[PDB]
RNA sequence: AAAAUUUUUUGUUCUUAUUUUGGCUUAGUUACGAUUAAUAGGAGUAGCUUGGGGACAUUCGUAUUCAGAUGUCAGAGGUGAAAUUCUUAGAUUUUCUGGAGACGAACAACUGCGAAAGCAUUUGUCUAAAAUACUUCCAUUAAUCAAGAACGAAAGUUAAGGGAGUGAAGACGAUCAGAUACCGUCGUAAUCUUAACCAUAAACUAUGCCGACUAGGUGUUGGAUGAAAGUGCUUCCUUCAGUACCUUAUGAGAAAUCAAAGUCUUUGGGUUCU
RNA sequence: UCUGGUGCCAGCAGCCGCGGUAAUUCCAGCUCCAAUAGCGUAUAUUAAAAUUGUUGCAGUUAAAACGCUCGUAGUUGAAUUUCAAAGAAUCAUUCUUUUUAAAAUCCGAUUUUGUUACUUUGAGUA
RNA sequence: CUUUUGAUGUUAGGGUAUUGGCCUAACAUGGCUAUGACGGGUAACGGGGAAUUAGAGUUCGAUUCCGGAGAGGGAGCCUGA
């Protein structure tokens, strides 16, 4: 929904040791988006890290990847 | 004991019980009196069935097995 | 709902063995209890056994020795480290002299022993004594 | 199954349960609730000292039969009152209008010991002498 | 069962032999093409397999030609839009909620209707996820009665 | 944005009269002002034009009917006892 | 279709070609190309299949009470015993006629249906739900579930009806040392219907839900299969689903007891709540 | 189960308790016991506590199954796709060799054949 | 919850030793959250570590070393690498 910028979900497993087992966790991360992409809410993308360009952003997506969903996005869980 | 049961008592148990699941079912050459025509046909048929010459019922559908017209003769089909 | 077949197979095995019966019935199959089963045999716990070829999930008969005390598993596969694998024998083996601990590995399914002559590890399957 | 969840991801459902059931507990309720700074004359010290105020007799419970010799205390630190023990056959006579006292806790800490009801306190000193010097008798002589 | 408390068990089992019976005398085109004219009648996949068993002699169909009934009438552009078990569920939905339209004060139908949607929405969730529905179809229960 | 949480069309009489009089109030206008299906043409176009008359704004027929609703349920008794004779 | 090593023409450069390559249109050739059908689930078809499952409309019955007659004459009620109460202006009692509102005896069960709360006169319409039979269709579509939602006895609250019997309050008459009680004579709200609230019970099997295994017998409710007495129906034998009881447990418990409250220091099938 | 004194008083006692003439428990004398240049008391904290329970608790009657059903997030989910087979090294066991479908690649030949979890071994570290 | 007074981005500059809403102008409506945001409490400086424990665990760490912050409480400034 910004001018060439995007937020990405990325999702994990925690460990927890006195009892064996693992939990869901996230952290969101915005980058930048060049309009040499075309992406939406629901694609895959592989972004590398760069100097700092505004108060948040770090990173810039490489490559993009064409994935259907069908739910919301921020329900999703994918590992990678 | 288990490997090779009875065949009396296998045949005589619930269809999904036994070691190999078979069904109770078969088919079946039927012929009416008086009409010259053989039909094949399946026993629990759901549907009323019409003979190829002359629509004369050949049997009636029931809870069960299906209900055979009177006088008529059936004889299994071989597989 | 079914959630694990090795459990279940364990668990009607063991109730046989507890009253002498010289023969079981386990209804659904699959490759892993096939492996399990063989394993119990090198041992010299179980005779040998049938797979009975239905075309579904096939049966397995068997035939029992009166030989086995427990036979069990662990639901959650934990993952083992083969720096672990002490720690596990003495809270669930009876002994230091007999009984097994299931691993499966990398290298195929198989005891503990064998998994330290291997320098392996894996995830834990179930137990016998 | 027997009533927990045994899942390989089901972590935070048992921490967030032993969470909340902690507080059921007396003890772990009683050494982690932020009113025991409040509700104690000590304040969290084992000692404290304070100035003789009254003299008293209290009654034994009930099977029991005696008349119990205490004294009543304003602590220096905050200005409250306590209420205290006296140990020993005539020790009581050791002790004028308003002295100055040690007295700590009375064994039980935050109880009530035996046969006395409702006294949590016992005198150690007196005039910064001590109470078990001073009744052994062939110890020391209170400063006059 | 699904909501109530049956535990029934009664169903049809299929014989060992996966071959076609040595009796059985009709070639698959012949069946392929009664299949389509039977279906132009407006009759349904499972209608279907009820009247070639019984006014044709044909215990199963995959048997004879390699295929099951919703294939071959998918590969001539014959299926409908909406599956056919939904659908049914759809016309027991309308049927109720007409009924209760005319009368208020029935609770066992208020109930039963329900039960009703919940499987539909679950039903369409699971067709949704294949490609067997478009991605924006989402049962208005007002607009449904419409629906053929 | 919702812009009455509670008393709805009764907002136009303010703090007077008491609660519970607006509350018979909201009741018997929710059915005033409502619309009817017309049985002669099928349009649901049927609105009150005074205290008994009822009239349908495309067809244009006039039916007689009840005080605050278009019908009431001891007149529909009636009619389908005479029915069923 | 877009660039070429290799010679070409020029001192700024001009003059041309085999020369190394992705697709399109069509004919052609492949071993050309889709795992079962779960004693998982959902749909379907069949039976003069079952049921006090639900809603609306209809139909019947004695009893009770009111009013009208009807014949007779001194008590009737009620209690452990009596009062209060009705009555020669005819009580109570017997016969007939009309109205009113609730209720549905006997049959009726260690029997049936429903998620629970609950459901019982006849007939019609509407509406769902199992179970059984199946060589019908789809192919994992499922289990349990914070938040959230639907129902939810009796009492109680709001409005309009209805108002016989029963009867929290209240008034008397008795018993008793006292009796604001237990007993008796009256009697208001309520109890019934329509439209809205309230959300609680020893709302109990004081036993969450899904799946597997483990023991013998006697019944009973609803289907299907195979066989005998009948005067296309009854008995018997199997099998599926529901529901009780008895005996016994090198099974369990602190015990009472339990076919689950068993298969647990030989401790882990899945999941919610406390 | 020693002596003297006191007599529900004085007092002791973390808990159960002792104390009215016989007090093994108060106050003393003697004698014994424990640890010992050390030994008591108060407050806090760990084990004991399988009385916080992942390993590892209980829920008919002891504390505790929501009145009942639906339902999102969460947790958990049937079987199936290369299974084998034949020699060597050891006092049946443990090890170790040999190839059996395919396509691309050295004039009847070497070497490549999806991604994670998970597990093995390293690097780096006051 | 945040956003009139920079909250989340784009463009152009200013400034700094350099990147950056760090600041200024124009524009757009974004950003975080039941996997706990925004708030409250701490008798909370964080680690290397300590005590007790068969194995799991529970509780401490102002205090030898490393990192951070301050010189009664706040703000400003000169010299100088
Ligand atoms: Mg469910
Ligand atoms: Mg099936
Ligand atoms: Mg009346
Ligand atoms: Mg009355
Ligand atoms: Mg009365
Ligand atoms: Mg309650
Ligand atoms: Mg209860
Ligand atoms: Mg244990
Ligand atoms: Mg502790
Ligand atoms: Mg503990
Ligand atoms: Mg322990
Ligand atoms: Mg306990
Ligand atoms: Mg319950
Ligand atoms: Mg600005
Ligand atoms: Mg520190
Ligand atoms: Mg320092
Ligand atoms: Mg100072
Ligand atoms: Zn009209």
């Amino acid at each position: 929904k910004m001018k060439r910028t995007i937020i990405i979900r990325r999702n994990y497993l925690h460990y927890v040791k006195k009892y064996n087992r693992f939990e869901k966790r996230h952290k969101n991360i915005p980058c930048h988006c060049s309009p040499c992409f075309d992406v939406k809410e629901g694609d895959i993308v592989t972004v590398g890290q760069c100097r700092p360009l505004s108060k948040t952003v770090r990173f810039n997506v490489l490559h993009v990847e064409k994935h259907q969903i069908f739910g919301s996005a921020r329900k999703q869980f994918v590992l990678f | 004991d288990l490997l090779n049961p009875d065949p009396v008592e296998e045949s005589k148990k619930h269809k999904l019980k036994r070691l190999i699941p078979t069904p109770n079912s078969y088919f079946m050459d039927v012929k009416c009196p008086g009409c010259l025509q053989i039909t094949t046909l399946f026993s629990h048929a759901q549907n009323v069935v019409l003979c190829g010459s002359c629509n004369i019922m050949l049997c009636q559908p029931t809870g069960g097995k299906c209900k055979l017209t009177e006088g008529c003769s059936f004889r299994k089909k071989i597989e | 709902v079914r959630m694990s077949v090795l459990a279940d197979c364990l668990k009607t095995i063991n109730n046989a063995e507890k009253r002498g019966r010289r023969q079981v019935l386990i209804r659904p199959s699959s490759k892993v209890v096939i492996k399990f089963l063989q394993y119990m045999q090198k041992k010299g716990y179980i005779g040998s056994f049938e797979i009975v070829d239905d075309h579904r999930s096939g049966k397995i008969v068997v035939n029992l020795l009166g030989r086995i005390n427990k036979c069990a598993v662990i639901s959650p596969r934990y993952d083992v480290k083969l720096d672990e694998i002490e720690k596990i024998i003495t809270s669930i083996l009876p002994s230091r002299l007999f009984g097994h601990l299931i691993l499966t590995t990398p290298y195929g399914i198989m005891d503990h022993e064998e998994a330290r002559r291997k320098h392996t590890g894996g995830k834990v399957l179930g137990f016998f004594f | 199954g027997s009533g927990k969840p045994s899942g390989l991801r089901a972590a935070r459902k048992l921490r967030i349960r032993r969470r909340t059931q902690r507080w059921a507990d007396k003890s772990y309720k009683k050494s982690h609730l932020g009113t025991r700074w409040k509700s104690n004359p000590f304040r969290g010290s084992s000692h404290a000292k304070g100035i003789v105020v009254e003299k008293v007799a209290i009654e034994a419970k009930q099977p029991n039969s005696a008349y119990r010799k205490c004294v009543r205390v304003q602590l220096i630190k905050n200005g409250k009152k306590i209420t205290a023990f006296v140990p020993g056959d005539g020790c009581l006579n050791f002790i004028d209008e308003n002295d100055e006292v040690l007295v700590s806790g009375f064994g039980r800490s935050g109880h009530s010991v035996g046969d006395l009801p409702g006294v949590k306190f016992k005198v150690v000193k007196v005039a910064r002498v001590s109470l078990l010097a001073l009744f052994k008798e062939k110890k020391e002589k209170p400063r006059s | 069962r699904m909501y109530g408390k049956g535990k029934g068990i009664s169903s049809s089992t299929l014989p060992y032999k996966r071959k076609q019976p040595s009796w059985l005398k009709q070639k698959p085109s012949e069946i392929e093409d009664a299949i389509i004219k039977l279906a132009k009648k407006g009759q349904t996949p499972s209608q279907i397999g009820a009247t070639l068993r019984d006014n044709y002699g044909i215990p199963q169909v995959k048997s004879v030609t390699g295929n099951k009934i919703l294939r071959i009438l998918r590969a001539q552009g014959i299926a409908t839009t909406i599956p056919e078990d939904l659908y049914f569920l759809i016309k027991k939905a309308v049927s109720m909620r007409k009924h209760l339209e005319k009368n208020k004060k029935d609770k066992d139908c208020k109930f039963r209707l329900i039960l009703t949607e919940s499987k539909i929405h679950r039903i369409s969730r699971y067709y949704k996820r294949k490609k067997l529905l478009p991605s924006n179809w989402k049962y208005q229960s007002s607009t449904a009665s419409a629906l053929i | 944005s919702r812009r009455t949480k509670k008393v709805g069309l009764t907002g136009k009489y303010g703090t007077r009269y008491g609660s519970s009089l607006r509350k018979q109030i909201k009741k018997i206008e929710l059915m005033q002002h409502a619309k009817y299906l017309c049985t002669f043409c099928g349009k649901t176009a049927t609105k009150r034009t005074c205290v008994g008359i009822w009239k349908c704004k495309k067809c244009k027929r006039k039916v007689c009917g009840g005080a605050w609703s278009l019908t009431t349920p001891a007149a529909v008794a009636a009619k389908s006892t005479i029915i069923r004779l």
